[PDB]
């Protein structure tokens, strides 16, 4: 079931005192005129940001449960609620598959938990909430307001207070209500004319973008545009399909031959065998741990399997004691100035 | 019965100033804007003020409105005679979740 | 643009009657349609509005179940009908348009409204 | 009079296509805002020149179908009807002997008065010279024979208008031979335009080094943006982009500075050509030198591609 | 390979974003690629087939928005600023060397002009936003002979302002 | 490019050997941006001072006295001029 | 804290420079510092 | 009516005679052309 999500929706982004001015504002606002799902519960996305919202006439929702698994295999908020004290404790707590807590559940053989904080209860009366997670940071803004004989979203506007900013710094990644009617809705990024009137207490705004005529608006700043020409935006075309197009060939060089040989050669006369018309998978290379250092100078040694090179020479020589630290571009030494230089511009990597 | 009390008269004397007001409870004017609007018996009305302290673009510099707490006003500057015309303040209601109009006032020029 | 409104209208107490208010072209989608009556020796109230391209309704609690708005894309026209009219309904009708990218309304264009007596 | 509407966008152009880069762009605040308006007030002010200039008749004028003017030959300097064009022959040959791609943010703009239209405008000066004197910049058109109003000419010289009735014929004569001597010159002698062709040039030398300034490396590892970006992984790469946007940077705010200097000496000669038309053209000019050497008699405008040719009879 | 198309392509490394086309440019048989007079691709060989490729930058612009004010009508114009109609509030499209036009109505008839686009064309009348080539003023003609003179018989005097910085 | 704009909190939290790179770069970004803004005024400057120049002219030459010169002082045979002022410009008063 | 001169004052972390009045903007109880135009403090909220 | 026609060569200025530097000067391409050629320019002019 669907209901048309009104006006509803807008909070103070910045908790910075403005008084007399238009101030034009980026960030996760609800769209006007958006859907929101309506719920009569499953698990639903959380992605970049949720309103919630619920209407009751007494205290049946009693929590909410956030995290990425739910399974104790990694952390997850379990922000819950009662009658005068409301506790948050993000931990690993392990849930069941349908928490409904007159006793005690869900969060039960807690093995170590790792936050607590205590604040002032939360819970005819519409609650409004906003969950968004910046930086790591868990804000909830909220408001609440006495609702009439009306069975959905009231109509009108009126703006959202900052109530805490717990310092969690955890992913979350899925939702679940707790125990019977909600509006989830989703956050999306759009831009939104505020109007602060004088002791800041926002009292308009206009949703750009929506048309034509309000783009010009926003521009200007204005509730009226005179006659005229404004440009309001750019155009730019997007790419439709991608086309990778590579040489054709299987053949498969010998990397075997070149890290197991039977004896390496002296420092002062090493060895250089040339590969070509061949395919490299580095993958194994870049994954093998019995490497004791892998420092690669010109390239990223994740993208060296999609960039292709003309010839790869391999030089190969042992060094023993000290000084091995002066294979590098640039480095001075015994070794460096009479056993082997690197020129200055070398595009590569050394491995030992 | 208006949920909006404005005074039934009003008077001015041509070329001085003159004040209307326009008086609500919290509900209303207290958490939302106002607008006037000027009437002429036989046509359409028309907008003089929107969202309570910005100006339209057709009505010249001469009209000013102010808010304070709750209760709202409208400044007249070189009063003349074709502002004859009644005036009604109108803002949204929270409680009854629709528009209230006030009860309009005859500004008489002698 | 401008809105025009059919012509006044005669009625008995116990009728029905049914008032339009034609448009321009640009004037649907992103604009919505309020109604405003004036009985003699009274203020103007509020009615209710419809937003054409949602075909979403709102109405005053006092009209419980009387007001029904409706509105064609075909034509260009919208509809008003009131049923069981009796004798303090006699008013002006007006219809009035509002710009849908505002939070708070604010008329900005009337029409030059209808006369309805009842007797 | 003027010079082709250019325009250059800094964010295509320093940061093109690439969000990566964008995002280190918006750390440098205004700078891709106080560039904008710097390349828009040109742009706006070109029409200005061209408008003021030409546009100073309130009506279109036309001249009679019979070319009865005593003898006088203006044959060479108003329209031909015969042309799919109605240009003169003068102004034809000037058209014919001044010769004047696809970049990523380099656009250029039309001109809002199209070739046709100041052609228009340079007809109704003509033709109300001929047919009122000077009486029709002060009010209204009042129609004087073209030979009285010659002799008026000459009246404020200092030379009484006898002089002009009993030589008459003389005159006529040595006018319409002045006449076709100007357009062998303007055929034979090359070098004659370089006043206009001069421009031309100076704007096309700009945007050809601006362009070629992409492929510099200014110390950075390689001059493509996405080769690098390709291939280092990004906690390492911010210092090689940050090169790049460095030196892309200044040398944009080179070449919007030349131009605002560069527009300035234009707009002194636009305001010179505007002083001129009014005092010459549409009066007589008591100036020493103003309006050519000799004693000035009357004047005769003609258009030219981002400029305008008088002929000044003395 | 999908061809006519903005595509965002890889050869053998080589990656950028542009329409592939058909070419005549005769490549001799040592030189495998193009460069422009700036660091970028112009054409190029396919490998595998050993062919011609032209890359042409896929088409962008401004956007424009033409209004007549807040005393007429809520119905705009937008002009998509050098971009054919050929791609992309869609009632007419009308195609100008200024661009695109979209939502203003050709009237062949010549008025003054009102508000400028450029080109020579300028563009509320008739309940609707029209797009004309502009008028230079209205046409007279002087009624001139041989021996006929016009005298004034009376006069008026104007007073003009003139505002300097 | 810097780690924050505001001097005293990066100088607070890091060494000198190391603080000394951070300031370097928010000393070179705010003097280019001074620079810009004094070579704008320089040549918004020459235009105020070729209008000066104009207004002088025509002052002397329709106040003082008469002139010739058609289009000079207004449209139509010039009379008389009356000045008078206005914040940072004259305005005149031509009688035709 | 010292008024009517300028000091050097550090309230929660914000730093500068200037003399310290008394004044009559009501802040709302979760605002604690304002900016005028182009981005500069005007008044800030004392704790305690 | 007129002024000193001075010219400054963009390379013996920032380089000199080190040939060391002159190789880093060529990564910044034209700068020094586009001087010298403005400079020329004023210098003509005078004369006129
Ligand atoms: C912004 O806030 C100021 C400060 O007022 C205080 O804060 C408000 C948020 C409200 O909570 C106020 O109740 C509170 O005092 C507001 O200015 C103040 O407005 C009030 C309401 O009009 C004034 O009080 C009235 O004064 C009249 C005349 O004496 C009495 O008859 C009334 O009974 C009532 O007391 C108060 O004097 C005034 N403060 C001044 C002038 O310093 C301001 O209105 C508000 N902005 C708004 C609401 O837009
Ligand atoms: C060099 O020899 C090592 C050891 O025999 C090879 O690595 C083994 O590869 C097999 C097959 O993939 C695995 O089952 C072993 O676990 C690997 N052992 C180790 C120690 O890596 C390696 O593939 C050979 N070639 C090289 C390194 O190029
Ligand atoms: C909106 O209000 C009025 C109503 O049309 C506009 O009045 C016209 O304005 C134009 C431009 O200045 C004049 O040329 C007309 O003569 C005016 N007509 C009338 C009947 O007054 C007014 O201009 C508009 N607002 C603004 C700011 O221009
Ligand atoms: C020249 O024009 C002026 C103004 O157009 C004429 O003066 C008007 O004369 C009529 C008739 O006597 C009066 O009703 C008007 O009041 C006069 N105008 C003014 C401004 O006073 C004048 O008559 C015309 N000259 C001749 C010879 O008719
Ligand atoms: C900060 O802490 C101090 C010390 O505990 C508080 O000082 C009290 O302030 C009240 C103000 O009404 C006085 O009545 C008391 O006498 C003070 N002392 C004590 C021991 O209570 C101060 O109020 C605190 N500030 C805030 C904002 O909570
Ligand atoms: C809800 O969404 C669907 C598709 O997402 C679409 O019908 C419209 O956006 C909404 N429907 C209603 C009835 O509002
Ligand atoms: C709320 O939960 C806390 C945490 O255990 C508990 O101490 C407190 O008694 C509870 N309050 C009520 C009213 O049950
Ligand atoms: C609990 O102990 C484990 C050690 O296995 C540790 O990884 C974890 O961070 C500790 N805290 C929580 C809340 O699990
Ligand atoms: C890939 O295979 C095709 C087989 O049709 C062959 O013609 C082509 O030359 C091959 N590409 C090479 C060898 O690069
Ligand atoms: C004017 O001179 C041209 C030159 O060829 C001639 O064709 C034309 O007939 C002349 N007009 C008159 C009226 O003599």
């Amino acid at each position: 079931a669907y209901t048309n999500s009104f006006t509803r929706g807008v909070y103070y982004p910045d908790k910075v005192f403005r008084s007399s001015v238009l101030h034009s504002t980026q960030d996760l606002f609800l769209p006007f005129f958006s859907n929101v799902t309506w719920f009569h519960n499953p698990v639903l996305p959380f992605n970049d940001g949720v309103y919630f919202a619920s209407t009751e006439k007494s205290n049946i929702i009693r929590g909410w449960i956030f995290g990425t698994t739910l399974d104790s295999k990694t952390q997850s908020l379990l922000i819950v609620n009662n009658a005068t004290n409301v506790v948050i404790k993000v931990c690993e707590f392990q849930f069941c598959n349908d928490p409904f807590l007159s006793e005690f559940r869900v969060y039960s053989s807690a093995n170590n938990c790792t936050f607590e904080y205590v604040s002032q209860p939360f819970l005819k009366n519409l609650r409004e909430f906003v969950f968004k997670n910046i930086d790591g940071y868990f804000k909830i803004y909220s408001k609440h307001t006495p609702i009439n004989l009306v069975r959905d979203l009231p109509q009108g506007f009126s703006a959202l207070e900052p109530l805490v900013d717990l310092p969690i710094g955890i992913n979350i990644t899925r939702f679940q209500t707790l125990l019977a009617a909600y509006y989830v809705g989703y956050l999306q990024p759009r831009t939104f004319l505020l109007k602060y009137n004088e002791n800041g207490t926002i009292t308009d705004a206009v949703d750009c973008a929506l048309d034509p005529l309000s783009e010009t608006k926003c521009t200007l700043k204005s509730f009226t545009v005179e006659k005229g020409i404004y440009q309001t935006s750019n155009f730019r075309v997007q790419p439709t399909e991608s086309i990778v197009r590579f040489p054709n060939i299987t053949n498969l060089c010998p990397f075997g031959e070149v890290f197991n040989a039977t004896r390496f050669a002296s420092v002062y006369a090493w060895n250089r065998k040339r590969i070509s018309n061949c395919v490299a998978d580095y993958s194994v290379l870049y994954n093998s741990a019995s490497f004791s250092t892998f420092k690669c100078y010109g390239v990223s040694p994740t993208k060296l399997n999609d960039l292709c090179f003309t010839n790869v020479y391999a030089d190969s020589f042992v060094i023993r004691g000290d000084e091995v630290r002066q294979i590098a571009p640039g480095q001075t030494g015994k070794i460096a100035d009479y056993n082997y230089k690197l020129p200055d511009d070398f595009t590569g990597c050394v491995i030992a | 019965q208006s949920v909006l009390t404005q005074p039934p008269s009003a008077s001015g004397t041509p070329g001085q100033r003159v004040t209307i007001s326009c008086s609500g409870s919290s509900s209303n004017i207290g958490s939302n804007t106002v607008n006037w609007y000027q009437h002429l018996p036989g046509t359409a009305p028309k907008l003089l003020m929107s969202s309570d302290d910005q100006r339209p673009s057709g009505v010249p510099a001469r009209f000013s409105g102010s808010k304070s707490g709750t209760s709202a006003s409208l400044a007249i500057s070189g009063l003349r005679s074709e502002d004859e015309a009644d005036y009604y303040c109108a803002s949204w209601d929270d409680r009854l979740n629709g528009v209230v109009f006030g009860g309009g006032t005859k500004l008489t020029v002698l | 643009v401008q809105l025009v409104q059919s012509g006044a209208e005669v009625k008995k107490p116990g009728s029905s009657v049914k008032v339009s208010c034609k448009t321009s072209g640009g004037t649907f989608n992103s604009f919505a349609i309020n109604w405003v009556r004036q009985a003699p020796g009274q203020g103007p109230e509020w009615m209710g509005r419809v937003i054409p391209v949602l075909e979403i309704a709102n109405y005053a609690q006092k009209f419980q179940g009387r007001i029904t708005i409706t509105a064609d894309k075909s034509t260009s026209t919208a509809y008003m009908e009131l049923s069981s009219l009796t004798s303090e309904d006699t008013a002006i009708y007006y219809c009035a348009r509002h710009h849908i990218a505002v939070a708070q309304p604010y008329f900005d264009y009337w029409g030059q409204g209808t006369l309805v007596t009842v007797s | 009079v003027s010079m082709t509407k250019t325009s250059v966008d800094c964010t295509m152009y320093i940061c093109g296509d690439s969000t990566e880069c964008s995002n280190l762009l918006l750390q440098y605040g205004s700078f891709c805002t106080q560039l904008n308006r710097a390349l828009t007030g040109i742009a706006v002010e070109q029409d200005k020149n061209t408008q003021e200039v030409f546009a100073q008749v309130k009506q279109i004028y036309k001249t009679p179908p019979i070319k009865d003017f005593g003898g006088f030959n203006f044959s060479q300097i108003l329209p031909d009807p015969s042309k799919p064009s109605k240009r003169s022959p003068i102004e034809d040959l000037l058209f014919n002997k001044v010769t004047l791609q696809k970049f990523n943010g380099l656009t250029v703009l039309p001109p809002l008065l199209t070739d046709e239209m100041i052609a228009q405008y340079t007809s109704a000066l003509l033709a109300g010279t001929i047919t009122s004197g000077w009486t029709f910049g002060a009010g209204p058109a009042l129609q004087i024979p073209f030979p009285m109003q010659m002799a008026y000419r000459f009246n404020g010289i200092g030379v009484t208008q006898n002089v002009l009735y009993e030589n008459q014929k003389l005159i006529a004569n040595q006018f319409n031979s002045a006449i076709g001597k100007i357009q062998d010159s303007l055929s034979s002698t090359p070098s004659a335009l370089g006043k206009l062709q001069d421009v031309v040039n100076q704007n096309a030398q700009a945007l050809n080094t601006l362009v070629k300034q992409l492929s510099s490396n200014f110390g950075a590892i390689s001059s493509v943006l996405n080769d690098i970006l390709s291939r280092l992984d990004p906690p390492e790469a911010e210092v090689q982009i940050d090169r790049l946007i460095t030196g892309r940077l200044q040398s944009l705010q080179t070449y919007v500075t030349q131009q605002l200097i560069r527009a300035a000496e234009i707009r002194a000669s636009a305001n010179l050509a505007a002083t001129k038309m009014s005092e010459c053209v549409l009066g007589q000019s008591k100036r020493v030198d103003f309006c050519g050497k000799g004693y000035h008699l009357m004047s005769f405008p003609q258009s030219a591609p981002h400029g305008v040719v008088f002929l000044h009879v003395t | 390979l999908v061809k006519n198309k903005c595509v965002n392509f890889n050869f053998n490394g080589l990656t950028g974003t542009g329409v592939l086309t058909e070419s005549n440019k005769k490549f001799l048989p040592f030189q495998q690629f193009g460069r422009d007079i700036a660091d970028t691709t112009d054409a190029v060989r396919d490998p595998q087939t050993l062919e011609i490729l032209d890359i042409t930058p896929c088409s962008f612009g401004g956007v424009s928005v033409i209004t007549p004010g807040t005393n007429t009508s809520n119905q705009v114009a937008v002009l998509y600023q050098d971009v054919n109609c050929t791609e992309v509030t869609g009632s007419n499209v009308f195609q100008t060397r200024a661009g695109c036009l979209i939502g203003a109505e050709h009237v062949n008839n010549s008025y003054e002009c009102d508000i400028p686009i450029g080109a020579g064309i300028c563009a509320v009348a008739s309940q609707s936003i029209i797009a004309y080539t502009m008028s230079l003023g209205a046409e007279n003609s002087v009624a001139y002979s041989n021996n006929s003179i016009a005298i004034p018989t009376n006069f008026t005097i104007s007073v003009t302002t003139e505002i300097l910085p």
